[PDB]
């Protein structure tokens, strides 16, 4: 999930955008 | 944007910040 890439690793906006519904 | 370790609260808010109305994978208000 978004948590692994962002919390376990550093994410990117685009990666954050992917999860916007 | 930024290069930080976001987790739930910080991340979710990061999404509500990024996604905004589109909502996002976690739990919207209601």
């Amino acid at each position: 999930g978004i948590v692994e890439q962002c919390c376990t690793s550093i994410c990117s906006l685009y990666q954050l955008e992917n999860y916007c519904n | 944007f930024v290069n930080q370790h976001l987790c739930g609260s910080d991340l979710v808010e990061a999404l509500y910040l990024v996604c905004g109305e589109r909502g996002f994978f976690y739990t919207k208000p209601t």
